[PDB]
């Protein structure tokens, strides 16, 4: 049982989320009352950061956002000399912070108190703090750089004080684990040429692999660094059968959609080998000097050292290596049907002239059984 | 997924990631105090910002303020949690 | 014909809105004017936040976003000694809010001039001078937190003088009226099991409700609270006639795609009652001891007091103490056409196949045609 | 609407609010002056940073000050005056 | 560049840009390293901006974004006194300024040195700098405010030294041509009213003509002037033959999609003439006195002189003293079937609704092969 | 394109730009110092501040360095030119 929650209905209408954060906050309770216990302690102490303790042992700490900012400009006694001077400054530097909460605070929703903070609402709320904060009160072996430079910090608001003005708001720092077996893989197209026109794949650009599973995995809010993605939540999305062969090597299910052509979409590097589109480019072999032809059988051609060992494509001049592993039959026979637009305009052009297509066929079918059924 | 094949048709992949997943959160408390402390003596001197950046603070946090509540109030555990 | 317009044409090539702004300016006339008559007082004037008086009437308000900080950081003397460090501070001042201002000014367009001024454009522009302005200009129940925090703020400006810099702004605050029998409805999907496939329904995720009439009404560019949905405009979308059925409870119009199901995404919090796709998440009572399951004929699965009374969810524990109401009403009978991807590829790929189905039926068409022709 | 009959497939109406429109609105008006006021007395020194500033600035309104004049010049109204 | 590169392997996989860049990179090796050369020099200098010259030669500017302000705040002398409310005010500044660095520099890709710098990143890399920078690194007619405004300025870092922490940037101004023979056009719609429906033409928004090519061209990274669109790369892409058609004024090839009509969507001003959809809207002449109604063979209504002087359009009022040119006839012919939803909700459904007929156009075929063997 | 017929079905053409491409770029070099310069004299005590932010910075820009460094080292222009 745990510790069975009471009184859910009074979130009306909450979604998994909602809930699961519901039972976070009222699973903070102790924290957040000893916290806010200590609100007169807090309010009278002058710093930017500083430790929460009681009876020797921390329970977080108090940040104000524009506290030195404050401390630099108010004057060591304020009185009707100043009055005017001290509360124009002081009134500019509160009224700024509350331009950059009104943008972080708008309640449009239910339950308000369970959104989730973000790092920059975070930013905003914790101001020059944030690097501090984040410096300390997290023992882990993720550097700060990281942490205030991604999404992995979030926070939950746990408590509130009204008349002190303290919100209490738990950050989480997720630990992760790599999922075994699981491989995400960006892709880029550069455009091929088939059947006599400059087309590029239609395929998802970002895709998660298990074994013989393959889905969209266009990772969007995720935290990438070069070799690992985290997501906090799932957003993958399932492939089509045609998309899934495609992806597994049956490019006789592959859709092509025609580009307009441009240098920088025509050829990438990949570990010092070229895989250029020589139709639409030229592109030509220094040494041994000669134009690259692509016959109309290869979509792309792979310039690797057989083919060229100097290379130039229009002012990129350079040498081609040699790359271990490298097959192909080059030799790939596509059909014209497999060439088309996915834009919703085309599409429906599309549809709407099969649609007229089959109108004419219901008509001959009709006309076909009255010119049966007299016999 | 065969990249050898998708190569021939223009398709790249330009990297290949491992994916993580979340498991257990470490945690840590945080006060933010919205009013800034003055320490300097006042006299003689109404210090009108401070009255009104409060009350429109208190204001912009009404509904967080009682969405807290309600839920501190109507959600019991049972023996937590 | 009070009052007509005349000379239209200066306009050059515009929209309504746009007419409509340039009418607005035009009758701003004599308001801007006036003010502008004041821009040696107003310039002489050292203050943040000041009131432009005629004759002991008030036009409008008088702001300098960097007044305060400006007032702050300079010695009461520049001097030959002072210069090079007086210089650099008030440069760094001046040129900051420079920085901010060409975020909001780019000449993009034919009339520049009546473009609306947003609330993001007024923040940059008033600084912290903006909570003061909202705080004073307006006279209505709505509380600055609000007016701060929405897009209910918007501004023309209606006066410019290059000489003195300065900008004579128009801000409006609407007047806002309940718009009867009309409800704007959020609608989310969990996913639900069907026809052995977890797929989510597919319906615009917001809608306007009027009488029988349905709507898409994505409140985009709206101010939205608990209870309401302002919009200046109306970007209301047409539904289809399956849509429009499907919305009003004739199930078998709707529309379903697979998807990656995922525990936050297979139920929800409804009042206290729970709604959960248990067939693809387990669904645990703890009294009655139990495991709901879902037959194929539930898609998915109410679960209220006289189901159980206290629930597991994975590691969500909590109890149940309310009832649903019973309208079944009838079978829930769904085809398996229903289950569809609507991502633009797959419908080019299905719509490929549906058209080499068609050629098939064509050529058969011809081939029937000679069969018939030959008796 | 039928949400009973939706709820049953798993869609969910999670917010019903009303919908508002204006009729009149209430306006204000705004001076922003561009140029802060520097009262303190400059005796042999050239500020230049307050002549780059209005120079760029001048330069930046250009395009809403023609446009603001063209219209507020040909654009008449047969009533008003 | 110009120059033969070795060893692109050490890029692993890269894009046309990337190389690009990469062979840019080393072009700059020289002048990254002259200035770095000087990294002593430059931070022992206080100031926001200085010159960094070597043997009367100025190899670049050195810049400091937060210099002004510490100068403005730090004591004359450190002692054992100030120093925590010193390093208080210190910590602040450097802080803020860090935490917007991390909101620029998160490490996600393979070849993060080659990422370019936007004006974005550059307006929070120098701060208020920037201005003074732009002003003074470039001998050019085009104005600070339109440099500091648009999306011109790009940055690529070329030399880093992590000891000191002085990032050289190579900061480029393109030099613009005019491609001739070539527009870029804005197309707007206002409703129609066609075979009973109020309707929008479905057609791309910004198109780019060259001779008798038409493609679609927004422009969403460009930037765009009243008269001129720069792209840094021609994101062009192809239209269909039915959209080619209809753009060159074949209007039975043309897509209509019903809409839910305003009156800001309803008309427009085109050089003081009105075109108006007279149908949805009441368009009301004053001079002379009458209601323009709008045959329903005429999808919008021309409102010139000859129609009309004074016109009324809600609470518009406005003469008319443009006349349009007859460009006729008005009367256009347009079948039912233009009409159709491009949203890919709806095409699904009504590509499902085609397979189902075609699904029993095939039955129907079957069960005729039937009954043409009996006989 | 025929703007005529286009404007009787409701479609309006609003603006007509020139394209404008790039054949060569003026550059300029900028050095941007990280750490700003502190000529006040310290006595007795230590700027933490300074130290933490160096640390901080130096680790967030460690892949752009190791990056540069990289492709400067083996990234290497042939002969001419
Ligand atoms: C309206 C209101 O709540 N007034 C409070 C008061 O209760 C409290 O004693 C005082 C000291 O913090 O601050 C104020
Ligand atoms: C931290 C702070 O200054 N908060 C004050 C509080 O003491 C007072 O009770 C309230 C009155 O409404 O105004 C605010
Ligand atoms: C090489 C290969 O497996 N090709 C398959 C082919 O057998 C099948 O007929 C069609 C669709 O499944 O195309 C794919
Ligand atoms: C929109 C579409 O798919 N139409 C195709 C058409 O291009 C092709 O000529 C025909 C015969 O192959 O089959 C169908
Ligand atoms: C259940 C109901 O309301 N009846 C109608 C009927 O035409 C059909 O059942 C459905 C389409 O399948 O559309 C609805
Ligand atoms: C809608 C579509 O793209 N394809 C369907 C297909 O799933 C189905 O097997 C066939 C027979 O009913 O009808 C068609
Ligand atoms: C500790 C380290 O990383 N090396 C250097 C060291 O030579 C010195 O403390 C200083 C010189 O500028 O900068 C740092
Ligand atoms: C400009 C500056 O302060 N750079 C310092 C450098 O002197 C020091 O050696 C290094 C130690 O890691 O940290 C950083
Ligand atoms: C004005 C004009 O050229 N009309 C043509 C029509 O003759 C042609 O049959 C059709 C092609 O789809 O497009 C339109
Ligand atoms: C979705 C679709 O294209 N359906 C159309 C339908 O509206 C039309 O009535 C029919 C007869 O022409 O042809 C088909
Ligand atoms: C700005 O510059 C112009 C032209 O140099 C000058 O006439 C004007 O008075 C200045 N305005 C302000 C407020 O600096």
């Amino acid at each position: 049982f745990a510790g069975v929650v009471i009184g859910l209905a009074a979130l009306g209408v909450a979604t998994a989320a909602q809930v699961t954060a519901a039972v976070a906050l009222v699973k903070a309770n102790e924290n957040a009352a000893a916290i806010l216990n200590l609100k007169n302690a807090i309010q009278k102490t002058n710093a930017a950061v500083a430790d929460v303790v009681q009876a020797t042992q921390s329970l977080g700490t108090a940040v104000q956002a524009v506290q030195d900012h404050i401390n630099s400009v108010v004057s060591p006694a304020i009185t009707a000399a100043n009055c005017k001077a001290q509360d124009a400054i002081i009134g500019s530097i509160l009224n700024l912070y509350l331009t950059e909460l009104t943008t972080i605070f708008h309640n449009q929703i239910t339950n308000p108190a369970l959104s989730p903070i973000t790092i920059q609402a975070l930013r905003i709320l914790l101001g020059s703090t944030l690097p501090t904060v984040v410096e300390k009160s997290f023992n882990t072996q993720i550097s700060a750089a990281e942490l205030l430079s991604s999404g992995l910090l979030t926070g939950q608001i746990v408590g509130l004080d009204l008349t002190y003005m303290q919100m209490v708001i738990k950050i989480e720092l997720p630990t992760l684990t790599v999922q075994p077996a699981t491989q995400i893989i960006d892709l880029a197209t550069i455009s091929a040429f088939i059947n006599n026109q400059e087309v590029m794949a239609q395929l998802p650009t970002r895709v998660m692999v298990t074994g013989s599973l393959i889905q969209a995995y266009p990772a969007s809010q995720c935290t990438i660094t070069p070799n690992t993605v985290y997501c906090r939540y799932n957003d993958a999305q399932v492939l089509s059968d045609d998309t899934m062969a495609c992806l597994q090597g049956n490019l006789t299910r592959c859709t092509f959609s025609p580009v307009v052509g441009s240098f920088l979409t025509r050829f990438v590097l990949f570990d010092g080998i070229v895989y250029a589109n020589c139709r639409s480019m030229l592109c030509k072999c220094m040494q041994p000097a000669a134009v690259i032809l692509q016959p109309s059988s290869s979509p792309v051609t792979v310039i690797d050292m057989y083919k060229c060992v100097s290379l130039q494509l229009d002012n990129l001049r350079f040498t081609i290596t040699q790359l271990a592993n490298v097959t192909y039959n080059s030799t790939i026979k596509l059909e014209s049907s497999q060439i088309l637009s996915i834009d919703p305009l085309d599409i429906s052009q599309n549809l709407a002239a099969v649609n007229k297509s089959l109108s004419d066929a219901l008509q001959h079918l009709a006309q076909s059984d009255t010119y049966l059924s007299a016999i | 997924l065969d990249p050898a094949a998708l190569m021939q048709i223009g398709v790249i992949p330009t990297n290949v990631r491992q994916l993580m997943y979340y498991t257990e959160a470490s945690s840590a408390f945080i006060v933010v105090k919205l009013m800034p402390t003055i320490d300097s003596p006042i006299s003689g001197c109404n210090i009108t910002s401070i009255s009104s950046y409060n009350a429109t603070v208190t204001k912009l946090l009404q509904p967080i303020g009682e969405n807290l509540e309600t839920i501190r109030n109507q959600l019991i555990p049972t023996r937590r949690r």
